[PDB]
């Protein structure tokens, strides 16, 4: 009863290892050395007393959907991630990520998590989105699926700039802890 | 270098400290005074009376007080307020000495109330370290190197370097937002960004139109000939001026490549003056760093993972959770390259040829002990889930199976 | 404040002046100049023009760039006292630059007398300098890694390494014992302690009986992108902050061993300013080391001793004498285990499975290389040698050829030559 | 115009790590190991700047053939013998000065004294005493150097690195007559 279990999914290339890696070495994303091994651990201090976050890394392509479930149990609270800049990561919480953990962990609370905020001001992204006939993700359509979708909360960050990082896991302790 | 300019200067540190609640720093506030008072009264004769070496032993950073240009009841009060805050510090490991030419005063006068609040305000001290040490209990600070540079702004703090001492468990996140608003403001928020990478900055790259704060997190650096001292986290944050840090590169020139190409250089920090200090930053004076080449990296990583298994493997209470995290990112990587890639890498007969064979020996031996400690890490599961996770294990294990299999192939040699 | 800045710079100045230490003079006056264009600009007085303020002479030392932390003519003053010290230091190639702000001001006043003047100075230091560059004959000074070891002893110096700039050939035991004395008469006699070794030092390691004093002699280093940019004696010594110096050891811990076992430091130190400077001592702020494997260190000395045989060769006149000492010393080894001990070690078959395959076949070409070097050396020689060395030459040939033989063996391939 | 300095003495006297420490100027402890022979300093005699190229020479028996090749064309020779070992002190006078006197006559020679860092060690003068011996004086070695005429005589430790300056720069001296 000493570690939270936290466990991370998300369509690909939406920033969550990117994320796990910022937050838990305390570094910007272009100055951590690269690692071949998955999940990432920080102690986490609850009361005064020392407490191990432990984050497990998922891989949210196809080819993984048929063992990825055997890492749920003993989860305690979900990230779910999507990137701001991608609609097509934001329609897949509603259609795929959120039923998957629901169906296999029913009881077990979930954060909706808005990632690369830092591109929603990039010019080059609000134009490549322009080309596409597509426009970015806006916070407040966030948290509508949010509540929709029965999630404790919305958080957005940045692992770029670090806004809002630290949000994100003080949020998902809170709800690890019931 | 005024004796008075001096003491109203630490004692008014001493109260900004305290407020902000930099507690360590307050402490050191009251021995640099007390250390005044002592040589002060050394040399005006007065008759502890080696002058400010009297404490030495709580920090060596009082020897600057002896650059200089008050009765025994005023000293013996500067050391009781440096008691009161190594209390409030955590510092417990310091109130010994502190107390200790406090008693010799009053040993003098027959007071033997005293002596007894002393030696028992010494007691708790050490019942208190008793209790607390080595208990990850104690959040004595973060580290991070800041650099300042843009000479049309920055007044004395331009082109220079320090180690901020942060509280307790301060991220990278809260020390750049918060850096970053002090100097929006007075220089204008247009005008000031964060520099992210952690190489030695060249100005001659910066616009000298804009002023930039680099921000890197450090950690105190020992080699292995100090860790005979540093065995406790009092020691791990007691007089400290070195501190460490990585940074990727490729041989290349990018951040990050791939297995084959990926380095890293270590750069260690050496400040002024010792943490704790009566600031809570400190300017950095030199730097010394390595390099590492692939190969180099690959060892470096294997090893800590071995270890890391290992030790979880030999706890009292074995954390089933924080076993299974390094176990299955070990066994089963499905994000990151796995740990494979390095033995196709470099232990291939055909990719080994292009490397050192000490090296290549020396990795393939950390892969054996890696087999063992994934081996013994699956045997340790097993005695520990329930029905929820039999799955699970199973599949560790056929992807345990499966990673021996290759990684025989990959060797030529079995192993089990 | 100005005021002290200038006042200090000043007295420096006489003080080097005084001690024959010309070319820190020079510098003392650069930077006054630096100091006083600023000044000047900075309240409004008004490429390369004291317009600029301390910018305008970047081109002589970029250390002025600390000067941005009473007339024009003032400003010129500074400027000869500058040239008159570039002259006697022989920093004769300098001469042009700090020259042009003097050109731009009569310029402006159409002062052509004085304009035939200045381009008439710096026409007369090119002109030494076509007399004197790559002679050997201007010595601009040694250099010497210094750090001070000792809590209970040293002030301000305490902990710190700097580089100290000594004149001409001041050799390692002339350094050490007078840096030995100045620190035994300030501390007791039997307090002070060289440290020899020049590795890091690590505080644990020491006595706080005794007062430390590291001394090291290192050289001006440049990576093989910037040998392009210091081709000459002066450029060699000029607008410098990286010095390098070697240490031995063996894989496994110890200084020397076999040519199979010894390792090799390369320490690259960098100081906070720039030599020449207003001071001989600048602390080093910066240093960082890489380890060479044997058959690195091999490879290394190979293509050194390559390279000099090769421009031994190409001298306008040969030193016969020098190419003898090389060449003998290369083709007929009998103190030292001769270059064949790094063929045995790294290019037999058996050994070269050990060690990458690049590098091997890079020691391969290098030692091809050194069998041309050699032959072309000794060629050389005979159209040099008196009839009282035709003995000696042709034991040369014989001794060049008995390795030619092993080289071929070991190689599994014909040398030839 | 590099002076041209042979280098003779039997072995184990210190010769060759008498001259590597003061050519790449560093402390015995320091020194990276080469695999060539022979070195090349570069030497301050009042104001000119001057090149010593120093031939080492191995002494041992074998080489008694050929050693003398190295002879032609030299400006000045060093005899040398170790202060703590008589016998490099003996066969200096019975084999060395013989051999470089026959094959140069005229060419100017210099007796060194090495190792004098260990004639004032503990441990090195009993050694010498359970074989009857002492270490030979700077008076009996500055004896014999003027017995054979020999042009001085001097004193190093490569331990130290006192003496061994004033060695090279006799020997420069000397070459220039
Ligand atoms: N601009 C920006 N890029 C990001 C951020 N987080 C991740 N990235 C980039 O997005 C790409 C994919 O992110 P990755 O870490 O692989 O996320 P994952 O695929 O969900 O695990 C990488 O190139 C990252 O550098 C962010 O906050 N801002
Ligand atoms: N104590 C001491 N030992 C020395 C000195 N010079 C040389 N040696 C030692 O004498 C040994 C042999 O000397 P060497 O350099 O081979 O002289 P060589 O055989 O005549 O060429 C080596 O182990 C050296 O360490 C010295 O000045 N002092």
């Amino acid at each position: 009863m000493q570690t939270i279990k936290c466990v991370v999914v998300g369509d690909g290339a939406v920033g969550k290892t990117c994320l796990l890696i910022s937050y838990t070495t305390n570094k910007f994303p272009s100055e951590y050395v690269p690692t071949v091994f998955d999940n990432y651990a920080v102690t986490v201090m609850i009361g005064g007393e020392p407490y191990t976050l432990g984050l497990f890394d998922t891989a949210g392509q196809e080819d993984y959907d048929r063992l990825r479930p055997l890492s749920y149990p003993q989860t305690d609270v979900f990230l779910v991630c999507f990137s701001v800049v991608s609609p097509s990561s934001f329609e897949n919480v509603k259609e795929k990520w959120v039923p998957e953990i629901t169906h296999h962990c029913p009881k077990t609370p979930f954060l909706l998590v808005g990632t690369q905020i830092d591109l929603r001001d990039d010019p080059s992204t609000i134009e490549k989105l322009a080309k596409n006939k597509q426009k970015p993700i806006t916070p407040e359509t966030a948290e509508k699926l949010a509540r929709d979708l029965k999630a404790v909360k919305y958080v957005e960050c940045s692992a770029l700039t670090q806004k809002g990082l630290k949000n994100v896991f003080d949020e998902a302790i809170l709800a690890a802890l019931e | 270098s005024t004796p008075e300019l001096r003491r109203t200067w630490l004692e008014s540190m001493a109260k900004i400290h305290a407020r902000n609640g930099d507690l360590s720093e307050a402490a050191m506030c009251y021995i640099h005074i007390a250390a005044l008072i002592a040589e002060y009264l050394k040399r005006k004769g007065y008759w502890f009376s080696m002058g400010w070496p009297a404490f030495l032993s709580i920090t060596p950073n009082i020897k600057e007080e002896g650059a200089m240009k008050y009765n025994e009841n005023i000293l013996v009060e500067q050391l009781y307020m440096c008691v009161e805050f190594l209390w409030k510090s955590e510092r417990y490991e310091l109130i010994a000495d502190v107390n200790k030419p406090i008693i010799a005063v009053f040993e003098k006068q027959r007071d033997f109330k005293k002596l007894s609040d002393l030696y028992y305000d010494i007691h708790r001290s050490y019942l208190k370290v008793a209790e607390v040490v080595n208990s990850e209990k104690r959040l004595f600070g973060r580290y991070y190197r800041v650099a300042f540079y843009g000479q049309g702004f920055f007044e004395e703090e331009e082109g220079k370097e320090y180690i901020y001492k942060e509280p307790k468990l301060t991220g990278l996140s809260e020390i750049s937002q918060r850096l970053l608003k002090l100097y929006a403001d007075k220089f204008g928020a247009d005008n000031v960004k964060i520099i992210q990478d952690s190489n030695k900055v060249n100005p001659k790259d910066l616009d000298p139109k804009y002023a930039y704060i680099q921000v890197t997190y450090v950690t105190p650096f020992f080699e292995e000939k100090e860790i005979e001292d540093r065995k406790t986290d009092f020691e791990m944050h007691h007089n400290i001026n070195r501190f460490v840090f990585e940074t990727p590169f490729t041989l290349s020139g990018k951040k990050h490549g791939g297995v084959a190409e990926q380095c890293k250089r270590r750069t260690i920090l050496t400040t002024s003056h010792l943490f704790p200090y009566v600031k809570k930053r400190i300017q950095v004076i030199s730097q010394s760093s390595t390099e590492l080449n692939p190969i180099e990296v690959a060892i470096d990583e294997m090893s800590k993972k071995v270890s890391e298994l290992n030790q979880l493997c030999t706890m009292e209470e074995v954390d089933m959770i924080r076993l299974q995290l390094k176990l299955q990112g070990s066994v089963s990587v499905k994000v990151n390259a796995g740990p494979m890639a390095y033995a196709r890498a470099f232990l291939e007969e055909t990719n080994a040829k292009k490397y050192p064979d000490n090296q290549v020996k020396l990795l393939k031996e950390i892969f054996r002990q890696f087999a063992d400690a994934c081996g013994q890490a699956l045997d340790v599961n097993e005695r520990l889930i329930k029905e929820d996770q039999l799955e699970y294990q199973e599949e560790l294990r056929s992807h345990y199976k499966d990673m021996l299999s290759e990684l025989s192939t990959v060797m030529n040699e079995q192993i089990t």
